[PDB]
């Protein structure tokens, strides 16, 4: 019931709903998992190849942690919070300092390692996108967004941001970030998650985008036949040849397998599904968990799939049980995500 | 602010294989009363009111 | 380690 897939449980899970997960880069030996929660904390575990998990370190914001990411050398963890700030967390010394400030919660945070610069990107509900050298108190760069930031992704030289009211913007990152293309959104309801994918030559080439309406869009930046190469598919809906109305759930997270180019989605229905967007097929759907799956991600080589079982407020405050127990599950889904043939 | 209005999943229609089918949107921000905010925005509002 | 049946996505139109 709580772990229907019989996957590996992370020991000492966060005390409140898990909002974000992020695995260590390949510059770092081993695998380290970061998670931020709605109890305002950030946690770090070492995942051992045996599957066994060791809680390593912890930090605190003063409001819920909405996103986390790593520096490219694996030495820093960056954290974004509803307290309107972002911190840089040096694991070796376990110290964290403020590196960013917004006028509203900071929904997204990303590390940009470019040939001629490095910075932190923060996207906020104050309708700005800001960039930080982690040294100065002034942002290196401030861009206005068309609405509140809801999700973002970065793979140099591409970034993609989605905002409230179907805003969707692609940025290029060479030399200095700049707006590259304002996209008429292929989805008609609230944007929720976004993930960049790469072509067969490893260059970022498009993104997948999830909404609250059981739907995911596949969007190539520059395909030969956009009518035909871009598409949307339905997911995280109830099923059986029943005639009851279909229940539609929010898509909460998307992540691409770093080796296979396939993708996973996790939903408000307490299920994860694996997909091949080239074959346009569903490779797997999980058993249903007893609460929503709130976040997910892969480790650097894709051998570990991490997903978080947490309430996501999709039915409002009346359905929050301040605890039912929260979970992070690890599953070795490498062969389950391998394309077929 | 917050989620004081009771959750009621809005109804709509969609397609399946082609036949129109009835749907229930199981996400509170699908109601007209909650559509201008995100799940996370609403949760922060409930947290700041101690409405947990 | 067995594999589920690969189903086609439910595309739109």
């Amino acid at each position: 019931n709580h772990n229907p897939m019989k996957d590996i449980e992370v020991t000492s899970s966060p005390d409140d709903s898990i909002g974000c997960l992020s695995f260590s880069p390949p510059t770092l030996p081993g695998n380290f998992l970061i998670a931020g929660s709605w109890a305002n904390d950030v946690r770090c575990w070492e995942v051992q190849d045996s599957g066994q998990t060791i809680p390593k370190a912890q930090q605190m914001h003063t409001g819920p942690v909405l996103d986390v990411c790593w520096s490219d050398d694996g030495s820093k963890v960056f954290t974004a919070s509803c307290d309107k700030t972002a911190k840089m967390w040096d694991l070796s010394s376990n110290q964290a300092i403020q590196i960013a400030q917004h006028d509203a919660p900071v929904k997204t945070i990303h590390w940009i390692k470019a040939p001629n610069y490095s910075c932190v990107m923060t996207g906020s509900w104050d309708k700005t996108l800001k960039f930080w050298d982690t040294r100065s108190s002034n942002p290196m760069m401030v861009l206005q967004l068309p609405e509140r930031c809801y999700c973002a992704d970065v793979i140099y030289p591409m970034a993609v941001v989605a905002t409230a009211e179907r805003g969707l913007i692609v940025y290029q990152l060479e030399n200095q970030p700049s707006e590259f293309r304002r996209i008429e959104s292929p989805l008609k309801h609230q944007h929720r998650c976004v993930a960049i994918f790469k072509d067969k030559q490893n260059k970022p080439t498009g993104f997948a985008l999830g909404s609250i309406e059981g739907r995911v869009a596949i969007h190539y930046i520059n395909p030969p036949n956009p009518a035909k190469d871009n598409f949307t598919f339905k997911c995280h809906r109830s099923n059986t040849n029943t005639s009851a109305p279909q229940d539609i759930y929010a898509v909460n997270g998307i992540a691409f397998h770093p080796v296979h180019g396939t993708l996973a989605t996790v939903g408000s229905d307490g299920r994860f599904s694996f997909w091949d967007k080239d074959a346009r097929t569903k490779l797997k759907t999980s058993e249903q968990l007893d609460q929503p799956i709130s976040a997910c991600c892969f480790n650097h080589n894709g051998n570990i799939f991490a997903y978080a079982s947490s309430y996501d407020w999709s039915k409002g405050h009346e359905f929050y049980n301040p605890q039912k127990k929260n979970y992070i599950f690890l599953r070795n889904a490498a062969e389950e995500l391998k394309p077929r043939n | 602010t917050g989620t004081t209005i009771k959750f009621n999943p809005p109804t709509g229609t969609d397609t399946m294989v082609s036949t129109n089918i009835s749907t229930k949107h199981q996400c509170i921000t699908a109601m007209k009363e909650y559509e201008s905010k995100s799940l996370e925005e609403l949760r922060l509002e409930d947290y700041q009111a101690n409405r947990k | 380690s067995e594999l589920d049946d690969e189903e086609p996505m439910e595309l739109d139109y």
